[PDB]
RNA sequence: AACCGCGAUCUCGGUGAAAUUGUAGUAUCGGUGAAGAUGCCGAUUACCCGCAACGGGACGAAAAGACCCCGUGAACCUUU
RNA sequence: UGUAGGUAUAAGUAACGAUAAAGGGGGCGAGAACCCCCCUCGCCGAAAGACCAAGGUUUCCUGAUCAACGCUAAUCGGAUCAGGGUUAGUCGGGGCCUAAGGAUAAGCCGAAUGGCGAUCCGAUGGAAGAACCGGUUAAUAUUCCGGUACUGAUAC
RNA sequence: ACCGUGAGGGAAAGGUGAAAAGAACCUCGAACAGAGGAGUGCAAUAGACCCUGAACCCGUCUGCCUACAAGCGGUAGGAGCGCCAGGUGUGACUGCGUGCCUUUUGCAUAAUGAACCUACGAGUUACUGUUUGUGGCAAGGUUAAUUGUUA
RNA sequence: UAAGGGCAGACGGUGGAUGCCUAGGCUCUCGGAGGCGAAGAAGGACGUGAUAAGCUGCGAAAAGCUGCGGGAAUCGGCACAUACGAAUUGAUCCGCAGAUAUCCGAAUGGGGCAACCCGUCAGGCCCCUGACACAUGAAUUUUCAUGAGCGAACGCGGGGAACUGAAACAUCUCAUUACCCGUAGGAGAAGAAAACAAGUGAUUCCCUCAGUAGUGGCGAGCGAACGGGGAU
């Protein structure tokens, strides 16, 4: 319940592709690595080898409205890294 | 020329913040007001 | 230092008599049949007295 | 509150540029109290190629609801309607005109 | 009927008229004026050779405003200008809304900054 | 006192404030006058419009004089 | 010397913020003194170079944009919009300890609100249980990878 | 929002059209930057800051005057010229004329005050007395609080 | 000859006056009601949508979940959106009753720089997570009940100014006002004669008595009661 979704950018994709056990994955900002780990497991059924953790704020922005600015702010996030056993792998294109 | 803000979060904290407000009867005094007038920022505690 | 009085319009006006933009100086050319600035270089064509003085390909 | 007309049926128009011209309605917008009538209030609208060629496209625009009445289905004609339980326990829609009720 | 018959006169006028009009133009209405009064009444060739030459830097939105002026009476009497035979034969400069600024002076006062701007009208009719 | 260099200055292109401001086609002299006149009187002088330069006047600008007096005003200080 | 808003006058005037300084050739572009590349010139060099902390908070990198902002213009920007970007058993902190001081217990004082008063809180100090070498991104690295090690708990 | 360490202080900002029908497409231009068209619409000089659209302030065109002239800029006379049938614009030349407010014995005053325009801005209300104009009753006049009916 | 200038008219520019308009204020009337909170308040933090959330709603069941009644064709909140779905086997919506309801905050397991850090005991998992319990103080006999905090005015109580007026000022006035603090209720306070008076018969409020009796550097000012008429 804690996964909210995948990370998909060149940096991740040139990740996999130098190492092919390694997926990243935006999750809520106040789950631990052992939370992670197990829910990672329940949903792909593999084996997780390390999981590394960094928190981004939210990015401030404007909303613009007919009279002018109001400032905003987007919600803060967790990104998750992690790498599986040796010969695991995860499928996103799949189902 | 040195000027009179000479920022520190920890002494902002200490002496407006709303721990510091509520420990005393004329703080809480200050945080009624500002309830009653509607404001926003409570204290420098609402502020980032 | 200050202005006793603002000044009127007339005598802004009056003021302004002189303040004109300069027409160029301006040759035809009659080869090219168009206009450039005389004793310069012809930018068109890049002539200059009947003379290729700026090649453009 | 509960319209006079919905969407399905045969309306005639008693105000306006298409006064005196029945019609189907085709869509009803309750907050702003109009309805589309299928043929009627044409109007021309200038599209860019966007889409998904642009152009100008001739569409229907929707009328105020209180210039439109129920045409009655004896006469066919504009008529008010009220509402009576005569339908086995269920409130319908009839023509004050002639009585018949509303389908 | 009434504003639609003063429409269809005014409409009817119009034909007759050979403009072109720039809008908000966020420059100096008096430094336009300048141009504007170089090459009032003056043949229509003269005048864009004069402005693509000038030394003044509004003479190049004028240029534009001027060759849209002669497209305008092309389109509305329906066949290509001749040599010499337009002239610019009337052109205005008004001034436009206003952005304010603000400066910082000595002593912590504040001072305003206006950065003006002005709409040019262009008249092109025939040396008859 | 002379000369020299650069920055400012001057001219051109771009951007573009402020203090001040009853309206002004705002000359000089001597008179007059709330007693020291661009503006009144009598004379005199003076074609229309700029630019550079200087500060005699506009009792030039600035802050409702701090000196002085006044108010059955105020504050602070002293003391038999 | 009234108030708000708008617009004048002075005026196309003062000024464009250290006198370290610029010149040329190519590129791109509708547009170039100022943007990008090259050559030359000049300034700092116990700094005007390189780091840590406070403070700031996305300003970082990339693609679009040049309206406003940038004391000029701009194709450029710490600007606008969108996307991306911060990876630790060993680094820093916290978890532990106490100083000034603060909050309190038993008690003391006091129209009220309360004022005091030895355990707890409280770093700017004391402990932390513990590495380096090399490589790699447009943007992170003692954190990722390849070696080499070490430390703490846990099941035999 | 902004300002302030903080307690706190504290704005400006409404209106397209009946309906978005919110301008397909063409032209100039690097570009809607902007405009001229076409089309929608009763109307676009209702085109997004959009109803009406004043003043100060800024322009263009047309008429008349103006480069030998000297003071609050008007006022009273008065040719010529120019427009449209006795009206209207201008004004050669002549006479007279030191703004206004306030404060003062007395101000052109070199005493005070104002950049200008639009908008805002200062003897009000209650109670109780007194005088008076106009009334009702009259050797009497008048109810207060409150109560009843329907309201 | 007009470089320029003056006046008038026409037509534009700027600017946003005026006219017209508005549910946004202001003052009241009548009838209710007069609290919320340890079963965790007021007020916040962070989240929550197909798509970023500025408001609104909601809370990991997150623009919503269940039941009963009403209703009958559209609905999926607003900031000038589309897609994609729901719905006559009755959506959406409306009334009433339920379910869920993160973290802070009296905040109550201990701390703390609000929205965080660290725990202990039992119980279910495997370093680490999910459901309990774990504050204090007056009553009660470990159990039980209450309290704490917030909040409009009106009530009662504890403290209590000054400017001002007296044409100075000290008694006096402003005023038992402002303000600070404590504490109730739908009202509170008062109330049933060791009373007023020179006959009445508990309190409270209204109209009079009356600016009267008194009081007072007898100054400025302050100012009743008996009686009578009512509400009850
Ligand atoms: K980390
Ligand atoms: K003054
Ligand atoms: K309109
Ligand atoms: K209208
Ligand atoms: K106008
Ligand atoms: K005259
Ligand atoms: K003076
Ligand atoms: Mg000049
Ligand atoms: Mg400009
Ligand atoms: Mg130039
Ligand atoms: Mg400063
Ligand atoms: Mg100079
Ligand atoms: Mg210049
Ligand atoms: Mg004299
Ligand atoms: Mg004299
Ligand atoms: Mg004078
Ligand atoms: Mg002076
Ligand atoms: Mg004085
Ligand atoms: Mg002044
Ligand atoms: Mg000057
Ligand atoms: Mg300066
Ligand atoms: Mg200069
Ligand atoms: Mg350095
Ligand atoms: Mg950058
Ligand atoms: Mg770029
Ligand atoms: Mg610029
Ligand atoms: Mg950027
Ligand atoms: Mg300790
Ligand atoms: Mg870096
Ligand atoms: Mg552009
Ligand atoms: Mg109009
Ligand atoms: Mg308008
Ligand atoms: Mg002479
Ligand atoms: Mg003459
Ligand atoms: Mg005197
Ligand atoms: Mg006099
Ligand atoms: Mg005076
Ligand atoms: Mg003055
Ligand atoms: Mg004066
Ligand atoms: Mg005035
Ligand atoms: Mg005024
Ligand atoms: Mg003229
Ligand atoms: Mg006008
Ligand atoms: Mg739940
Ligand atoms: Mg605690
Ligand atoms: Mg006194
Ligand atoms: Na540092
Ligand atoms: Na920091
Ligand atoms: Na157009
Ligand atoms: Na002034
Ligand atoms: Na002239
Ligand atoms: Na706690």
């Amino acid at each position: 319940g804690i996964i909210i979704k995948p990370i998909i950018s060149e940096k991740m994709t040139a990740v996999t592709e130098k190492m092919s056990e390694r997926y990243g994955f935006r999750v809520s900002p106040n789950a631990n690595k052992i939370e992670i780990k197990k829910a990672v497991e329940a949903m792909y059924n593999v084996k997780v080898e390390d999981v590394n953790t960094m928190r981004y704020d939210g990015k401030r922005k404007n909303r613009y409205t007919k009279s002018g600015l109001i400032r905003g702010k987007e919600a803060s996030f967790k990104k998750a890294i992690v790498t599986l056993k040796k010969g695991e792998t995860i499928d996103f294109f799949s189902n | 020329m040195k000027r009179t803000y000479q920022p520190s979060n920890r002494k902002r904290l200490n002496k407006h913040g709303f721990r510091s407000r509520m420990a005393t009867a004329n703080g809480r005094r200050v945080l009624a007001a500002r309830r009653a007038k509607g404001r926003a920022k409570l204290t420098v505690s609402d502020e980032f | 230092a200050h202005p006793k009085r603002r000044q009127s319009k007339t005598r802004t006006a009056k003021r302004r008599t002189h303040d004109k933009a300069v027409m160029p100086t301006l040759a035809k050319c009659p080869n090219c049949g168009a206009w450039h600035i005389y004793h310069t270089v012809c930018g068109d064509c890049g002539y200059y007295r009947g003379k290729l003085a700026i090649e453009k390909e | 509150s509960k319209l006079h007309i919905k969407k399905g049926d045969t309306v005639m128009v008693i105000s306006g540029e298409d006064k005196g011209h029945s019609g189907r309605v085709l869509e009803v917008l309750v907050k702003e109290q109009r309805a589309i009538v299928e043929g009627l209030n044409m109007i021309k609208k200038h599209a860019k190629p966007s889409a998904k060629q642009g152009g100008i496209i001739s569409k229907e625009a929707p009328i105020h609801i209180s210039n439109l009445n129920v045409v009655d289905p004896k006469t066919g004609k504009a008529t008010r309607i009220g509402r009576r339980l005569n339908e086995n326990g269920k409130l319908v829609r009839y023509a004050k005109k002639s009585g018949e009720e509303i389908k | 009927a009434r504003k639609h018959n003063s429409a269809e006169a005014r409409k009817e006028a119009l034909k007759q008229m050979y403009f072109a009009k720039l809008r908000n133009v966020p420059t100096s209405p008096r430094k336009m004026r300048l141009v504007a009064d170089m090459i009032r009444g003056m043949e229509v060739n003269r005048a864009l050779g004069v402005l693509k030459f000038s030394n003044k830097e509004a003479s190049a939105r004028v240029e534009k405003l001027l060759r849209s002026a002669v497209a305008n009476w092309e389109e509305k009497n329906e066949r290509k200008a001749e040599e010499g035979e337009l002239f610019v034969s009337r052109i205005c400069v008004d001034g436009a809304s206003t952005l304010k600024r603000l400066r910082p002076a000595p002593q912590g006062r504040g001072y305003r900054i206006r950065k003006r701007s002005n709409h040019v009208t262009i008249y092109v009719d025939t040396l008859n």
